[PDB]
C-alpha cells in the first residue's frame, strides 16, 4: 500500500498515510483484545495416528 | 481540592458542517473521561429528524423494480437516509414527492411544508432516465435522537408494519462522525496534564458547538439526582 | 490439572476472562488471557544506563 | 506486530455477524454503526464509497 | 513468594546461606529486629553450656552490586521451632522459600502499541505499592593523603563554600547519620594543600574585589555523585595509628 | 519544509546543492541579519531558508544575483 | 426533548468498606455513560486523609533498627500509610503515639484528637517484644487527593529540613476498587430503561453515598466549561 502510494502520490502523502495506518492499526489491535491461551494451540486429533 | 477547570480555547471552523475544537488545560485523566462520555451521547442520544417510512407508487416492496429509473429502490432509500431535514413545529411530517421528465430528482422537488426546511436542496434522491417516466412517493420524517436502524425497530415495535411501506434507517442525530483525541498538556509544574481534542462531524441542521453544548446539558441534567 | 484447579476457584477452563477498557468502559471484542505471572526486576535500571 | 494484526482484524470479514447486508451512506456511517454497537467490523455490507 | 513455583525455592534459599536457620530446635526466648535468641530442647541441648543459641541478624547492608541485604525475623515472640527451620528471611526469601521478584495480574492483549516490541505497560498501582521499588546501598570513601606540599585536613573549615553545604556537616566536617543528600552536597569536608599558585591578574583583581583570597589549602571534599541521591545510613572512620583524630571519630 | 524537504529538493534538483544553498541563506540571516521573505512564523533560520527555496525565492543563481547586487553597489560607491 | 433523569434508589451497605448503590431509571446508553465517567472520578479525584510525615524518637532514618521491635522502621511506615483516619475540622493534624510493654501496638494507642476519628482501632502498627521496650512517634495526617509519593514530595517544597522526620507515600484517594454493572429495572412499561449498580470498595473514612455525591459534583464542575463557555 505504501509502495503504491509512494509511486502515485509522493513523499508527504506516504509519511502521513504511514502514520495514520500505524495509529489505527494499534488502536483496532487494542480493541480486538486478541490473546494467547493454551486452548488456542489446537493439535490435530490424528497426530498419534500419523506417528 | 485544587479544582483546575479547562476553558474553550479555539474553535477552528473549517466548514459549518465540520469544525475542530481545542481544550486546555484539562486535569490529568479527565482527558478521556469527558471526551468519551460526550462522544457516546453525541453518537446515539442526540435529537434530530430523519426519514423513517417511504411509500413509492408502483412499488409493493424495496426489492422490486421501477422502469425508467437508474437506482434500485434500495439505493433510492439510501439517498433518503442522507436527506437533511429540519421539522420546526411538529414531531412528524409526511412530505410528498412527485416529478417527471429527464432529470436528477433533487431534494427541491419535494413540496416544502410551512414549517419544514430541506437543508440540502441539490441533494440527489433518484435519477429519471426516460422522459416518459415519472416518480411519486410519500416520505415520512419523524423526530427522535441518536441512530435507530430498521433492524432495531422491527425488534422493538411489532405493531403495524403493512406491506408496501418501505422502512428507512433514521439518522436523527445530525452527528455523522465524531472523534476525540488526547496528547499532552504542558503547564509550569504539571506535565502529566492532557488536552482533549474532539472533531465532531455534523450534517448542517445542528451546529458542531451547539450539539456539544446540548450533550453537556443532558449529562448535567442526569447529575441533578446526585445533589451537588 | 490446571483446568481442574481453575474450577475449584470458580474460574473458567479457558483462563481467559472478559476485560473492559478502563478509559472507555466498553468490552474488548474477545476474551483475553489474564492470570498471575511471577515477574522480576532486572539490574538493568535506566537511572544508571542514561 | 500490533499494527498488522489490527488492520488484519479490521478488514477481514465474518459470516453475517451483527448487521449483515445493510446499506450505508459512507465510510462515516460505517464508523457510526460500529461505535454505536450495531455492526461488527466483519459484517458483509454494501457501502457508498467515492 | 512465587505463586507458581517448582518447590526447589526452599532448597535454594536455605542452602544459599543468606537465611538464618535453627542450629538446634526449641522455644524462642527473645525476638527482635536485630537478633533472635532461641532456648534449645533438652534432648538436643548440650549438657555443659546454658544451651541458648544467639543469631545476630545481618541488617540493612551493602552488596557487591550496591543492592540491599536485610535479615528479618520470620518467627514470632516465644514460638516453638524445629531444628533446621528458617528463623529469619533473607533479602530474596519468604518463609524459607526463594522470592526473586513479585507475581501480579497480567493480561495478554495489545494496547495502542505501548506493548509494541515486548515493551511493557504497568499500572500506576504497582508503582504506588512501591512493591518493585528496590533499595541501593552505596559506598563512597573520603581519603586524606600526603602530597609533596603537605598532609590533607578533614575539617568543616573549607575555603569557597556556602552555608547550604556546611549545614548538614558537623564540627568535624562529617555529615550526620540520617541526613538526606543530593548531587552537589558535601558528605566529608576534605581540604588539600596547594603551592602559592600564580594568580592571573584578572583573578587577583576579582579576589581583591570581594577580599576573600584563596588560601594555601585548596579543596577536594567528598560530595554526593552527580544526580544520585539518598539518605546517609552509616559512617565509618579509619584513622592511622598516631594521626590526630576527629571529635566525630 | 517543516518535516518534509521534498518540495525544496524538487525546486533545486540535487539533495546536496539544496543543503549548500539553504546553509548559505541561513548564514546570511544568522550573522548578516538579512530580513526573511516568508513570514517567520517563529521557525529557525534553517527552515526559513527551506521555505524560501520551496517557494522559488532563493536559488544558487538568485543568490549570486543578489550577492553581485550588494557587492557591486559598494564597488560603485568606491569607483 | 424527553429528558428522563435517574434518581438514587437504594444503597445496599454490605459492610462499611464495601457498599452497592442502585440507580434507576436510566435511558438507554446513559447506564455505561455515567458508569465509567463516574468510576474514573471515584478512582482518582476523590479527596481523603493519609499519613504524610512520621517522626519516631530514637530513629535517625527509616532503614535503622529500633530495639524491642519485631518490625524494621520501613515496615512500620508501611503500616501507617494504610492507617484509616478521618479529620473532621482541619486539613492537617499531628497525632502523638506513646506506648510500652509487651503487646501488638494497635491504632487505638494513638491519642485521639477532639475532631479526629481512627476508623480501624485494631489496625496493627508495630509489635513490642520486650516489656522494657517503649515506642514514641508523631504521626502527621494531611488531607489530599489521589496518590502523592514521598519521592514526588522530596523534590518540591523542603523549606524546613529537620533530621528525624520520615516522609511517607500518601494514599489519599479512599476508593480501592470500583466496578459498575447494568441490570433490568422493571419500572412501569419502559422495558428498555434499566438501572446502574455501582459496587464501591473503599477504606473506612469516606462514606459510599457521600463519595458518589462528591464525584457527581466534580463531573458537573468540569462540565461548566462546555455549558457556560459555549
Amino acid at each position: 500500500m505504501l509502495n503504491t502510494c509512494y509511486r502515485i502520490l509522493g513523499l508527504k502523502p506516504t509519511v502521513i498515510f504511514a502514520d495514520q495506518i500505524m495509529y489505527t492499526g494499534f488502536a483496532y489491535a487494542a480493541r480486538s483484545g486478541a490473546s494467547v491461551g493454551i486452548d488456542d494451540m489446537v493439535i490435530p486429533e490424528k497426530k498419534h495416528e500419523i506417528i | 481540592t485544587e479544582f483546575l477547570k479547562p476553558r474553550l480555547v479555539d474553535i477552528e471552523q473549517v466548514s459549518s458542517t465540520h469544525a475542530k475544537v481545542t481544550l486546555e488545560p484539562l486535569e490529568r485523566g479527565f482527558g478521556h473521561t469527558l471526551g468519551n462520555a460526550l462522544r457516546r451521547i453525541l453518537l446515539s442520544s442526540m435529537p434530530g429528524c430523519a426519514v423513517t417510512e417511504v411509500e413509492i407508487d408502483g412499488v409493493l416492496h424495496e426489492y422490486s423494480t421501477k422502469e425508467g429509473v437508474q437506482e434500485d429502490i434500495l439505493e433510492i432509500l439510501l439517498n433518503l437516509k442522507g436527506l437533511a431535514v429540519r421539522v420546526q413545529g411538529k414531531d412528524e411530517v409526511i412530505l410528498t414527492l412527485n416529478k417527471s421528465g429527464i432529470g436528477p430528482v433533487t431534494a427541491a422537488d419535494i413540496t416544502h411544508d410551512g414549517d419544514v426546511e430541506i437543508v440540502k436542496p441539490q441533494h440527489v434522491i433518484c435519477h429519471l432516465t426516460d422522459e416518459n417516466a415519472s416518480i411519486s412517493m410519500r416520505i415520512k420524517v419523524q423526530r427522535g435522537r441518536g441512530y435507530v436502524p430498521a433492524s432495531t425497530r422491527i425488534h422493538s415495535e411489532e405493531d403495524e408494519r403493512p406491506i408496501g411501506r418501505l422502512l428507512v434507517d433514521a439518522c436523527y442525530s445530525p452527528v455523522e462522525r465524531i472523534a476525540y483525541n488526547v496528547e499532552a498538556a504542558r503547564v509550569e509544574q504539571r506535565t502529566d496534564l492532557d488536552k482533549l481534542v474532539i472533531e465532531m462531524e455534523t450534517n448542517g441542521t445542528i451546529d458542531p458547538e451547539e450539539a456539544i453544548r446540548r450533550a453537556a446539558t443532558i449529562l448535567a441534567e442526569q447529575l441533578e439526582a446526585f445533589v451537588d | 490439572e490446571i483446568k481442574e484447579l481453575l474450577k475449584l476457584g470458580d474460574l473458567p477452563t479457558s483462563g481467559q476472562i472478559r476485560l473492559y477498557d478502563g478509559r472507555t468502559g466498553e468490552q474488548f471484542e474477545r476474551p483475553v488471557t489474564v492470570g498471575y505471572m511471577y515477574m522480576l526486576k532486572l539490574n538493568h535500571l535506566v537511572d544508571d544506563k542514561m | 506486530q500490533d499494527v498488522v494484526l489490527g488492520l488484519y482484524y479490521m478488514t477481514r470479514d465474518c459470516v453475517n455477524a451483527k448487521g449483515e447486508g445493510m446499506v450505508l451512506t459512507g465510510p462515516k456511517e460505517a464508523e457510526r454503526l460500529y461505535r454505536s454497537g450495531l455492526a461488527s467490523l466483519h459484517a458483509r455490507v454494501k457501502v457508498r464509497i467515492t | 513468594k512465587p505463586l507458581v513455583g517448582t518447590g526447589m525455592e526452599r532448597a535454594v534459599a536455605v542452602d544459599s546461606g543468606v537465611t538464618a536457620v535453627a542450629k538446634r530446635g526449641g522455644v524462642v526466648q527473645y525476638v527482635d529486629a536485630s537478633r533472635i535468641v532461641i532456648k534449645v530442647n533438652e534432648d538436643e541441648m548440650y549438657p555443659g553450656e546454658a544451651g541458648i543459641d544467639i543469631y545476630n541478624l545481618t541488617k540493612y547492608t551493602r552488596s557487591n552490586q550496591n543492592t540491599c541485604i536485610n535479615q528479618m525475623p520470620c518467627v514470632s515472640l516465644g514460638e516453638p521451632v524445629e531444628r533446621g527451620d528458617v528463623l529469619a528471611d533473607g533479602p530474596s526469601t519468604d518463609l524459607g522459600e526463594l522470592a526473586l521478584g513479585q507475581n501480579m495480574r497480567v493480561a495478554f492483549m495489545p494496547w495502542n502499541g505501548y506493548n509494541f516490541e515486548d515493551s511493557i505497560l504497568v499500572s500506576e498501582r504497582v508503582v504506588q505499592e512501591d512493591r518493585f521499588t528496590t533499595i541501593h546501598i552505596q559506598e563512597l570513601a573520603c581519603v586524606s593523603r600526603d602530597t609533596k606540599l603537605g598532609p590533607e585536613e578533614i575539617t568543616a573549615d573549607i575555603p569557597n563554600v556556602g552555608e547550604a553545604a556546611l549545614s548538614k556537616l558537623d564540627e568535624s566536617g562529617i555529615v550526620y547519620i540520617g541526613a538526606e543528600v543530593t548531587g552537589g552536597d558535601i558528605l566529608v569536608g576534605k581540604v588539600t594543600p596547594k603551592g602559592e599558585t600564580q594568580l592571573t591578574p584578572e583573578e587577583k583583581l576579582l579576589r581583591a574585589i570581594f577580599g576573600e583570597k584563596a588560601s594555601d589549602v585548596k579543596d577536594s571534599s567528598l560530595r554526593v555523585p552527580n544526580g544520585v541521591s539518598g539518605t546517609v545510613i552509616d559512617v565509618q572512620v579509619f584513622t592511622r595509628d598516631g594521626v590526630e583524630k576527629d571529635k566525630r571519630a | 519544509a517543516r518535516v518534509t524537504v521534498q518540495d525544496a529538493v524538487e525546486k533545486i534538483g540535487n539533495r546536496f546543492d539544496l543543503v549548500l544553498v539553504a546553509a548559505r541563506r541561513a548564514r546570511q540571516m544568522q550573522v548578516g541579519g538579512k530580513d526573511p521573505l516568508v513570514p517567520e512564523e517563529n521557525d529557525k533560520t534553517t527552515v526559513i531558508a527551506l521555505r524560501e527555496i520551496e517557494e522559488g525565492l532563493i536559488n544558487n543563481q538568485i543568490l549570486d544575483v543578489r550577492e553581485r547586487q550588494e557587492q557591486q553597489e559598494q564597488e560603485a560607491a568606491e569607483l
